[PDB]
């Protein structure tokens, strides 16, 4: 339904899609512009927006326009037809991207349909009018060499080029006589200034993703989301709901406060997230009421419009239907329009809480700022948007083909370094605060604190109420489900509008804004050493190469070559040291590890309700609050709580809730009852209105101060890392060339090792500060509010009880009942829930290859770094993620890792994990088994790297450095157990390496360790090979599953948890670990009697228990017990209504083969004992036995055992018993007992119970 | 000023208990080459070991576990007698390998017996000194516990002389007596921390000190025997020269062959049977109700191991609830009682209670549900208005009356309540979400009966999974318990009950939870869609589920069936070919077979699948959102979740 046109700037004027226009702020003085119709009622004018700007304002100067942005000036942008045509082509591309999803199409559809009402507040209610600057625009028809001839048209949106600042965009409304039609329910033409080339940069300091090299490095915005964000402002203006009311005003009474203009509630609604929580519920109801009144005004006109004056071509009946659809009015048979609250409510919530930058970004999978108040960085230039290699319509920068979709790598400044260009600091203007002592330093106004003033919150709670028999508890929720909005769009219905052509405009009355610059520097005097001073001390000029760390704040602040440091004395002492060429390569590794250990120090909290851990060096780094740098930070915290960190304790506004006034009905008994009920419900409304008022004050005064502290710490840590590298780089250049050639250090490895440590430190600081912030709300703001609510409750109780008595005569037989109800009702409190106001609700972190994920008879890497996988025809695969490697030459897999990321060579932080199944040794081929060793996985270049090998009975992990030195660590499983937990069975492996130790885990349990301190450097890269390599028999093979590689050392907890997630399955497993199946022969094995099996008696229908045989003619080194012995069972479907996989809680038959027939296992319907033997007889049906079983899994930890339960009937709740083995002493019997039913419910589950069973099918990996 | 009021005594007694628990249970986490270790912070000052510096934990890392014991080096090499040289007659062929292989096997065993010799030395000379520190550390904990009792005793004896009511003194004596039990429990936690801390230190000194020495000693003992095998095979003449190199390579010991060490296999040695009994008999439950219907028999009892007493009126029936059997209090004035000494709470105890609830009252009237109050002291839960109320009252008259709003009739709810005295925090959960987070700092003493009573007034009710814990719980435990219990093989209704074959229903879409599907005729065909925003008064269609196997009652996951609509004429669902809309047909032969399933994190919702394509709603079309066989990615994933009745 939405169509985008195509143009070139040099096309001739056709007076249908290319015209000469006179925009609204031209006041009809001439100077026509050339315009293009991108779509119905939308136009584009590729020019600079010059209205109300001085001609000289296009050049950078000492001045500034805005106080909360870095401003870029460029007076040559869009000054030639070639450049001017580039503007149109990019605009058409962005519109095509917007309409690529249903949500974007609905936004465009609403803008086109939202025609402005043909009227204004100055028009009589009985007519339309079109000579208004907010409805019509003139176009030129006459040729250049002819007398002027003009014509009028309807429009909705006009888009211009940027004004004097290129990185700031706006939407402007049209005001006549100081009144705006867009704030009074009518709507009007909207204008927008836009620039798609220079974009904003942000950061995600508050997002936790563990130790990552590229996390928290800066992101640039997608220009498509910038345009959409501005189109939401257009949608508000066209529907006339751009009302003004009480704004947010910053506090500016102290030198460390941030200065800004007032913020309107619409801006916070548009952004979405938890920002609308900063508008109190009192102001929410205020805005909702003004919008409703304006719509009531429009309905009155639609019932009274009869004539048109401006244009006789207007069909009133056609227009009336358009507006009826626009505002979703309702029509009756008689021909009268009206408002239904249900319809109006859905419309209002869609426009305000439906379309939001946070919802739009989520749907399109784009990254944006966390909050309206989050910090911003200098803008960048995008080199070329028209290049499909960089920016595509379907997925913008995050192109999946190039491996840029994962984690939004496409918008990451550090990674996608080819899509943008840094701006020259020459042209940027910033507002600065210059604070001189009694030395002087400069701080950007964006770096201070933001604290809302006491005037920004309403006090409507303290006004009186009138309660009547028909009073409703209105309450506006700040939410609208997104999916309901998407399903409401129609992609097939046509779009139809009246003709745009009409009479020319004659009245040009309009108000044009005026702009002026202001001085960009402010000077203050202060003697306090606060956060601003403590960060400037951790810097050095780029001209100085020789520096040294100090713990003396004053000393660092005095000498140009001395740098302050808040770490340990030990760390400072080591860093200043000087060593020889023989110890440089060891000193470097030592210090860099100390930096990572110095940061990442934490302590747990136990005695405070909300906080869980503390970081002890925050005080020394910043000295924010009540001189936190002095004494012990942790001790001061315990005695005072979070108050010590706040730089400013705010005064909290808490109104006194007003009194209720109850009406007096004479004789209506029912009406008296209803008024009491309405008062009680209305009371619960005041509780939520008070909680909303406190949360708003917390978000804009206390939570903002804590955010600034998180940014300070991130800035403070990077300053330390810069200083450390500069010290290292200096000591390297001092050595003579001869001596220097023997020092091998990779500066790139040094830089990334440090960045990984800083990310870990910031994660702890987030958890600590987030707890401190919430802890403050619960313990120092909410309790002060509950106290005055309880006062309101007491006062209401007196009012209600007195009300009942004065009407006692009318409440015959009910006064006693009401008095009881009021007493019970007003005794309880309504508890406070934070989840209403915030949006608050790890496995995959640090994964660089996720090889084994089966897809279409092939393996693929799901990691998202685009590793290439080659599988040769000799490899066997199945949809269970189980590939098999063999001794054949073509049984091989090859993985070529992307060059962009590889594990650090100097520090070796990485881990490996997989499942494996190693067949059994051959009985005769014992000697070959014990000696031969072969490789299975190899990653080695020039004989430097790692590999995994299986020596006889042993799994190994070796590591070879550039100088040929070798290490190793291995796991060894017993080969003498009667029943082995590893010999041909699936088990879980995980290997882990740091700079100190190598470890190996089996099923989540540490098994071995070795010291690797000596290893110099491992330089493996490029390729990985899966292949059996070595002296092997032709019959060797291996199964594998879920292979992966992590670029970080893993903890014991993660390994143990990963064991459970990959062990989980809805189906049951057999003895080997494979899925259990119907119609497949099995052997039985009891967990509690591992040495005994089942057999059918020679003369009776009862199974007897015998003893498992053991290996004979034993070679002394080997010992085991048989498994392929006894009766063969088989599981059969009972229904056949429904694949052969058996799932938990299935009803089955348990059959088995006797000679050449199939039998079944029965039980007597009634016995007078807890235990009784089971009945075995051929297939039949009778009323003497039960033959229905349900297969269960009571254990919650991973296992290969199942339990078998008899039942009377499928729909019955009766239980008969669980199958098991019992001793009637000294005989053992195949029995069913009621005793187990109590045991299986005791925690923890006992693995040794006599009711646990496993099924053993014949396998090629195990021989007799 | 001196203590002269029972209220001031309660505040003093609470602060002593909280401070004592923080001091005695302090620990820190150290990452070692050897595993993860929990270090007892106060160990330094208790016995003056590494106590010469600022911090004990910092010194422990630098010097390691060996620094604790007194006699550091005590190992001694034993006497070795490896005469590895084979003792020459006959053997003219390469079948000599048979003789040589048996010699290779024995040399491995001899390496093992030496390994066992070192373990015995570690046990007798290195573990003994660690076990001594454990005994002394236990003696230290009990000594400090004995001192706190005296301080408390002295304060109470003095207060007995003051002017306080005889009855109030009696309660203060009872509250103090129950606190002594809490101190003993907290001391027992610290003793457990000491044990594992030093057991891991002892095991670890083997890995870093004893084991490396065993490597060096055996390293030389191999160079002495491997060469002795090379010398022998040159002497043998019958075999060819080329085979000499092969057999030498095939019977040579590297460092791997004698290397034996498993961190797990040594931990099994340290654990005795007495340790198994302790872990098999300790739990956090004072009450764990076990219900089991049986032929003409009910079984209701506590399997928690503290043997709570249960008394119930006959006529209490068992019925299937959410994941097993629930008590059904069908008729009025029915009751159940639980008797246990732990249910008298006092001043310092912390506990939790959780159960499933279903109410068939459908009336706005107050009613008692579950109570442990005696003389307006204690706690209870009861119905009010639509929701529930939780109450807790103090001996002095401090109260908390909290109102929970969500509860309505004929639904299943999961209620979980926690009381924490160390943090003075109260938590309440309904199903998945945290409802209340309160400070009970002002509540002081709560002393009540040893009996908890479950009752009815007129409302029939189901109860299931009633359980009581002796500790507080966290948000993570609640969420896991909730979803784990519902993860069974049954599909459920919108209200939480099991679905049934051959029962009427109404159909809702998760995206539009209050509009029901209704029939629409456009061409001769009949379709389904949700009602528009104006005609919501229309009555929804009525559906039924059918399985070929009659006598099947309840629907399970992965079952196949058809969908039937009630009316003057039977209709069945079929997929159109012209458009993928679902249309009704009047023939059971052409009815499609559909698969039923649900999602783990959406327990009461449902999905229909046809040939691995889900059925979902479509985008708006004039006034209709049709029910279709979807394959597009431009429709939200939520659109394919449905609910019945």
């Amino acid at each position: 339904p939405v169509t985008i046109n195509n143009f070139n700037y040099n096309d001739p004027i056709d007076n249908n899609n290319i015209i000469m226009m006179e925009p609204p702020f031209a006041r009809g003085t001439g100077r026509y512009y050339k315009a293009f119709k991108i779509t119905d009622r939308i136009w584009i004018i590729p020019e600079r927006y010059t209205f109300g700007y001085k001609p000289e304002d296009f050049n950078k100067s000492s001045g500034i326009f805005n106080r909360d942005v870095c401003e870029y000036y460029d007076p040559d942008y869009l000054n030639t037809n070639d450049k001017k045509n580039i503007f149109l082509q990019t605009m058409i591309k962005l519109f095509n991207r917007i309409k690529s999803k249903p949500l974007g199409e609905k936004l465009l559809e609403m803008i086109i349909n939202g025609i402005p009402y043909l009227g204004d507040r100055r028009v009589p209610l009985e007519e339309f009018n079109t000579n208004i600057a907010s409805v019509t625009v003139n176009k030129l028809i006459s040729n250049p060499g002819e007398v002027e001839r003009k014509k009028g048209i309807f429009a909705n949106l006009i888009i211009f080029g940027p004004g004097p600042v290129l990185n700031e965009n706006e939407t402007i409304d049209i005001g006549i006589q100081n009144h705006f039609a867009s704030r009074e329910g009518f709507g009007g033409i909207m204008q927008m200034k836009f620039c798609p080339e220079y974009v904003s940069v942000f950061n995600n300091v508050q997002e936790n993703k563990g130790a990552s090299i590229f996390n928290r490095r800066g992101y640039f915005s997608d220009p498509a989301l910038i345009l959409m964000h501005q189109l939401i402002y257009v949608l508000h203006g066209l529907y006339g709901i751009k009302v003004d009311d009480l704004p947010i005003v910053p506090n500016e009474k102290k030198f460390f406060m941030q200065s800004t203009d007032a913020i309107q509630a619409e801006e916070l609604y548009t952004f979405g997230g938890q920002d609308p929580s900063i508008i109190t519920p009192s102001t929410d109801k205020s805005i909702y009421d003004k919008v409703l009144q304006n719509f009531r005004g429009i309905v009155d006109r639609l019932n009274k419009v009869l004539v048109c004056i401006s244009d006789p071509n207007i069909n009133i009946n056609i227009y009336k239907n358009k507006f009826k659809d626009k505002y979703k009015f309702v029509e009756d048979s008689e021909g009268k329009y009206s408002i239904d609250v249900e319809s109006f409510d859905k419309l209002y919530k869609s426009l305000m809480f439906g379309f939001t930058e946070t919802n739009i970004a989520e749907n399109y999978k784009i990254k944006t700022r966390a909050s309206y108040f989050s910090d911003s960085l200098p803008p960048v230039k995008i080199k070329n948007l028209l290049d499909n290699e960089i920016y595509t319509i379907e997925e913008g920068f995050n192109i999946s083909d190039k491996d840029m979709e994962k984690e939004y790598r496409g918008q990451n400044k550090a990674i996608n370094k080819q899509a943008y260009e840094e701006i020259s600091k020459e042209h940027l203007a910033v507002y600065k605060i210059q604070m001189c002592k009694s030395i002087c330093i400069d701080v950007d106004n964006e770096d201070l604190f933001f604290i809302a003033d006491k005037n920004s919150f309403s006090d409507d709670l303290s006004k009186n109420e009138r309660i009547e028999y028909n009073t409703q508890s209105n309450y506006i929720e700040n939410d609208f489900p997104i999916n309901e909005l998407i399903l409401d769009t129609d992609l097939i219905s046509k779009i139809e509008l009246p003709s745009e052509n009409t009479e020319s405009l004659t009245d040009f009355n309009v108000d044009v804004p005026v702009y002026e610059k202001q001085p960009a520097i402010k000077k203050i005097f202060t003697d306090e050493n606060t956060i601003f001073q403590y960060l400037y001390s951790q810097t050095f000029p780029l001209d100085i190469r020789d520096i040294s760390l100090t713990s003396s704040f004053d000393d660092a602040l005095l000498f140009s070559n001395k740098v302050y440091s808040f770490f340990s004395m030990d760390y400072i002492k080591t860093a200043n040291k000087v060593v020889e060429a023989g110890l440089f390569a060891g000193w470097v590794k030592q210090i860099v590890n100390d930096f990572v250990i110095e940061a990442n120090k934490s302590n747990t909290m136990d005695k405070i309700a909300d906080i869980s851990l503390i970081v002890p060096y925050i005080g020394l780094a910043l000295n924010v609050g009540n001189e936190t740098a002095k004494g012990n930070f942790e001790n001061a915290f315990e005695i005072a709580g979070a108050s010590i960190l706040l730089e400013f304790i705010p005064e909290l506004l808490i109104p006194v809730v007003g009194a209720f006034l109850l009406e007096s009905y004479i004789d209506n008994k029912n009406k008296i009852i209803k008024t009491i009920d309405n008062a009680l419900t209305k009371r619960n409304e005041k509780w939520s209105d008070m909680y909303g008022l406190i949360v708003a004050q917390w978000l804009s005064t206390v939570n903002t101060q804590f955010y600034t502290i998180k940014e300070g710490m991130y800035k403070a840590l990077n300053y330390q890392a810069q200083a450390l590298e500069e010290i290292i780089k200096y000591r390297y250049n001092i050595y003579s060339e001869k001596e220097k050639s023997n020092i091998n250090i990779d500066f790139n490895d040094i830089n990334s090792k440090l960045n990984e440590g800083i990310n870990q430190a910031i994660d702890n600081i987030n958890n600590f500060i987030n707890g401190c912030s919430v802890s403050y709300l619960m313990k120092k703001m909410i309790p002060l509010a509950v106290e005055k609510l309880l006062d309101f409750d007491n006062t209401l109780k007196k009012n209600l009880l007195n009300y009942i008595d004065e009407n006692k005569l009318y409440l015959i037989g009910s006064a006693e009942y009401e008095k009881s109800k009021v007493n019970k009702y007003l005794k309880t409190i309504m508890p406070f829930d934070l989840s209403i106001y915030t949006n608050d609700t790890s496995e995959i972190l640090n994964n660089i290859i996720l090889n084994l994920r089966y897809k279409d008879n092939n393996l693929i890497d799901l990691s998202g770094y685009g590793a290439k996988v080659e599988v040769y025809d000799g490899v066997e695969l199945n949809d269970k993620n189980q590939f098999k490697l063999t001794s054949s030459a073509n049984s091989k897999i090859r993985v070529t890792q992307n060059q962009n990321i590889i594990f650090n060579s100097v520090f070796l932080d990485f881990s490996v994990s997989f499942w494996i199944r190693i067949p059994k040794y051959k009985n005769d081929g014992i000697q070959n088994y014990i000696h031969n060793e072969y490789t299975i996985i190899n990653c080695m270049k020039n004989n430097s790297g790692w590999k995994i090998s299986i020596r006889g009975n042993r799994i190994i992990w070796t590591l070879i450095d550039i100088n040929g030195k070798t290490k190793s660590v291995f796991f060894e499983y017993n080969i003498r157990e009667d029943i082995s937990e590893y010999i041909n069975r699936w088990f879980f492996v995980t290997i882990t390496n740091n700079l100190n130790n190598a470890k190996i885990y089996i099923n989540g349990k540490l098994e071995s360790n070795t010291d690797i301190k000596d290893i110099r450097e491992v330089i493996a890269n490029g390729e990985i090979i899966f292949k059996l390599d070595g002296d092997i028999d032709r019959t060797q093979f291996i199964w594998m599953k879920y292979f992966s590689i992590f670029n970080t050392e893993l903890s014991q907890s993660n390994i143990e948890e990963r064991y459970k997630i990959q062990s989980y399955s809805e189906y049951l497993k057999d003895f080997w670990g494979n899925p259990l199946m119907y119609n497949k022969e099995y052997y039985m094995f009891n967990a509690g009697n591992k040495n005994s099996y089942i057999k059918l008696k020679k003369d009776s229908p009862v199974g007897e228990i015998l003893t498992r045989s053991k290996y004979n003619q034993n070679s002394k080194y080997i010992n085991y017990r048989d498994l392929y012995i006894g009766e063969k069972f088989i599981i059969r479907r009972k229904s056949n209504s429904q694949d052969d996989i058996v799932r938990k809680e299935d009803y089955i038959y348990l059959d088995f083969f006797n000679l050449n027939q199939e039998w079944r296992v029965y039980t007597y319907k009634y016995f007078k004992k807890e235990e009784e033997k089971l009945f075995l007889a051929p297939i039949s049906d009778s009323d003497e036995f039960y033959n229905t079983i349900q297969i269960k899994e009571y254990d919650e930890q991973p296992t290969y055992s199942c339990q078998l339960l008899f039942k009377k009937d499928e729909e019955s709740t009766d239980e008969i018993g669980l199958i098991g083995i019992h001793r009637f002493y000294y005989k053992d019997y195949f029995c069913i007992s009621k005793w187990y039913l109590k045991e299986v419910k005791r925690k923890p589950y006992n693995l040794k119970l006599g009711c646990n069973w496993q099924f053993i099918p014949k396998d090629e990996g195990w021989t007799e | 000023s001196p203590i002269d009021t029972d209220k001031k005594y309660y505040l003093w007694l609470r602060e002593i208990f909280r401070n004592y628990s923080f001091d005695i249970t302090a620990t820190q986490e150290i990452n070692t080459d050897c595993g993860i270790n929990k270090v007892v912070t106060w160990f330094g000052k208790a016995l003056n070991i590494l106590n010469t510096s600022d911090s004990f934990v910092e010194e422990f890392q630098n010097l390691g576990p060996i620094s604790l014991i007194n006699k550091k080096e005590n190992l001694s090499m034993p006497i070795i007698e490896i005469y590895g040289i084979p003792n020459m007659l006959g053997l003219p062929l390469n079948d000599l390998n048979e003789k040589l292989f048996n010699i290779y096997l024995k040399n491995i065993l001899y390496f093992k017996k030496v390994y066992f010799n070192f373990l015995d030395q570690w046990w007798t000379e290195y573990y003994s000194q660690y076990f001594d520190l454990i005994c002394m550390a236990k003696q230290s904990i009990l000594a400090q516990e004995k001192l706190i009792k005296q301080i408390i005793q002295n304060k109470l004896q003095d207060l007995f002389k003051a002017d306080i009511s005889m009855d109030k003194l009696n309660l203060m004596n009872l509250a103090t007596e129950k606190t002594f039990i809490d101190l003993s429990n907290e001391s027992q936690i610290a003793i457990n921390n000491i044990n594992d801390f030093l057991n891991k230190s002892a095991i670890c000194v083997f890995d870093t000190n004893i084991y490396p020495k065993f490597i060096s000693f055996m390293e030389q003992c191999i160079n002495s025997v491997n060469s002795n095998v090379t010398a022998f095979i040159q002497k043998c003449t019958n075999i060819t020269e080329d085979e000499k190199l092969q057999l030498i390579k095939l019977n040579t010991f590297m460092n791997i062959d004698f290397e034996f060490f498993d961190i797990q296999s040594i931990k099994d040695l340290i654990t005795s049977e007495t340790d198994l009994i302790k872990e098999e008999k300790e739990s956090d439950y004072n009450l764990f109700l076990f219900t089991l219907q049986e032929d003409n028999n009910k079984v209701i009892e506590d399997i928690s191991g503290k043997n709570t007493l249960v008394k119930y009126s006959d006529s209490i029936s068992l019925v299937y609830g959410v994941n097993g059997d629930a008590l059904y209090l069908k008729e009025p004035d029915e009751s159940v009682s639980f008797s246990n000494k732990a249910f008298e709470n006092g001043l310092t105890n912390s506990f939790s209670i959780c159960f499933w609830l279903r109410n068939l009252g459908e009336d706005i009237i107050t009613s008692k549900l579950i109570e442990n109050k005696a003389d307006n002291c204690g706690w209870e839960i009861y119905f009010e208005n639509n929701g529930l109320v939780f109450s807790i009252v103090d001996c002095n008259g401090n109260e908390e009356n909290i109102y929970l709003s969500d509860v309505i009739s004929k639904n299943w709810y999961y209620i979980s309540i926690s009381i924490d005295r160390l943090r003075n925090q109260l938590l309440i959960f309904i199903n998945d979400k945290l409802i209340a987070n309160q400070s009970i700092e002002q509540i002081l003493n709560i002393y009540s009966s040893n009996t908890i009573s479950l009752v009815n007034e007129n409302n029939p009710i189901y109860i299931e999974g009633l359980s009581i814990l002796n500790r507080s719980i966290t948000s993570e435990e609640v969420v896991n318990n909730y979803f784990s219990y519902l993860n069974n093989s049954y599909i459920r209704d919108i209200s939480g009950e099991r679905l049934e074959y051959n029962k009427t229903y109404e159909l809702y879409n998760y995206v539009f939870p209050e509009n029901s599907l209704y029939e629409v005729t456009e061409n001769n065909n009949i379709y389904l869609s949700i009602k528009d925003t104006n005609n919501l008064n229309i009555q929804g269609a009525k559906f039924k589920l059918i399985n070929i196997d009659a006598n099947k009652q309840y629907v399970q996951k992965w079952d196949e069936g058809v969908v039937c609509l009630l009316g003057d004429e039977e209709k069945y669902v079929d997929i159109s070919s012209e458009n993928n809309r679902i249309q009704l047909v009047n023939s059971k032969d052409t009815a499609k077979r559909i698969i039923f399933n649900n999602d783990i994190f959406m327990p009461n919702c449902l999905t229909f699948a046809y040939n691995n394509k889900y059925l979902s709603l479509s985008l708006r079309d004039r006034n209709y959102n049709w029910m279709i066989c979807n394959n597009n990615d431009n429709i939200p994933k939520a659109a394919h979740l449905w609910a019945l009745k």
